[PDB]
């Protein structure tokens, strides 16, 4: 009817520009000499020319995913590359991976990967190691780790928290009746919650975050619930977002959810008693999320 | 010789014919491309005139004029397979044919290597 029946038109507040400028360049440039993936282009984020760039006159910043441009799961979302055998670990990503930071001169960094089921401990050490070249080399800047479940391993999940990293960011991405049509079935709501439950309890200084994608079919009713499960895990951050179908072959879009309709939500969190609620239709987990950690956690 | 434009166009010229599509760097900018909106044969451009439109999956671009003309063909198998001008923007993958009312517009876009370097400055 409206996705697996028809196709949805693209609405006018998703439309953006073709990523262009010597801003995004330049982080190109860097990423390409280092051997570095960005999830901006593997998931071809459409958010790329205005967080990558700019005029060529402000301030650029990339999320980089480590531990490769091939992941272990299918999620029927995410337009990254999967296979069985992913290619090994580069021992030297979490040290290339501190120097392209340094050289952009980031303030605020946020740091993500493909999931490696194939590894023995989910590839926790090699993400603390990248934290841990971060602090290193600037001790006050400010990281913040997008990370897998690592199918609830709780050890796995300290290494992560131990690293120094100041946001512990995990995605829920839809309502847990959605779990099982979106994500890859390794992933639960269940399990995600536990991720971030945990990383609280392994250093309770850390801010908790997590996003959800509206328009994969839920309605009003399961999200208001998600949310509410949320803060009573105590996770203080909540982005919410547009889905949009990355590639022919994956989901299609169910809904397209009025800029309004994010406004909406933005309220709730905020009764919810989120510290921040990052709402809109191109929002992302990482998009702006300097300005939105020190406009709402330091203000 | 194929030409470009700054909004990410090319054009190429054979017997008085310019043939219209999008860069490699566009298509691969854009996405799976699922509807393009080409203009009816017989409307005449002038040059940087909006003509058309294309919707990917993830992504929608305007389609401006390299040139002043009248629009003498569409391509057809987009309608099928519009997949077409993801990889084949530079041969299966174009858009429109038109003819050319002011053949000096050709000078006012850049070269392929002039526009290699425009994307990577
Ligand atoms: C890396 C983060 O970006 C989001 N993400 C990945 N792919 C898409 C997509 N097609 N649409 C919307 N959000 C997406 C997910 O929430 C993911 O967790
Ligand atoms: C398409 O919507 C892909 C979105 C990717 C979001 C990344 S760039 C930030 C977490
Ligand atoms: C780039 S996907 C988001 C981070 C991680 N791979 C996960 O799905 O949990
Ligand atoms: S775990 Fe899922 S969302 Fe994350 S990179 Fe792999 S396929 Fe994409
Ligand atoms: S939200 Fe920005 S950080 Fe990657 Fe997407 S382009």
């Amino acid at each position: 009817k409206r996705q697996k029946g028809e196709r949805l038109r693209l609405p006018p507040w998703l439309k953006t520009e073709i990523p262009m400028g010597k801003n995004y360049n330049k982080l190109k440039n860097t990423l390409r000499n280092l051997n570095l993936h960005t999830v901006c282009e593997e998931a071809r984020c459409p958010n790329i020319g205005e967080c990558w760039g700019g005029g060529e006159y402000a301030t650029a910043t990339a999320t980089i995913m480590l531990m490769g441009d091939t992941c272990t799961r299918g999620c029927r979302f995410c337009s990254v590359k999967t296979a069985r055998n992913p290619p090994p670990l580069d021992a030297s990503e979490p040290y290339n991976t501190a120097k392209a930071i340094a050289e952009w001169g980031l303030d605020y960094v946020v740091l993500t990967s493909v999931d490696r089921d194939d590894m023995p401990d989910g590839g926790a050490e090699h993400i603390a190691k990248t934290v841990s070249y971060l602090k290193e080399r600037n001790p006050k800047i400010l990281v913040e780790c997008l990370t897998p479940d690592f199918r609830g391993d709780l050890k796995a999940i300290e290494k992560v928290a131990l690293s120094g990293l100041d946001v512990y960011a995990h995605n829920v991405e839809t309502v847990p009746e959605l779990q099982s049509k979106v994500r890859d079935p390794r992933a639960n709501f269940d399990q995600s919650l536990r991720v971030l439950k945990h990383a609280k309890k392994v250093q309770p200084d850390v801010i908790s975050k997590t996003s959800i994608m509206l328009g994969l079919g839920e309605n009003d009713e399961q999200v208001y619930a998600t949310m509410k499960a949320l803060r009573e895990a105590d996770v203080d951050c909540l982005t919410l977002g547009q889905y949009m179908q990355p590639t022919r072959r994956h989901l299609k879009v169910e809904e397209y959810i009025t800029p309004e309709k994010f406004k909406y939500w933005e309220k709730v969190g905020n009764e919810l008693g989120f510290h921040y609620t990052a709402s809109g239709p191109l929002v992302r987990s990482s998009y702006k999320a300097g300005e939105f950690f020190l406009k709402n956690l330091v203000a | 010789v194929r030409k470009f434009t700054e909004k990410h166009e090319w054009v190429t010229t054979e017997n008085g014919i310019g043939t219209v599509g999008i860069s490699n760097f566009a298509q691969e900018a854009l996405g799976d491309v699922v509807y393009c909106s080409l203009p009816e044969v017989g409307t005449k451009l002038n040059k940087q005139d909006e003509f058309g439109a294309l919707e990917s999956v993830k992504a929608a671009s305007e389609l401006y004029s390299p040139l002043s003309g009248e629009v003498t063909e569409i391509n057809e198998a987009l309608a099928e397979n519009p997949g077409l001008v993801n990889k084949s923007c530079y041969e299966d993958g174009w858009l429109i044919k038109m003819t050319l009312s002011n053949p000096s517009e050709l000078d006012e876009l850049m070269s392929e290597e002039a526009y290699e370097k425009y994307i990577k400055s």
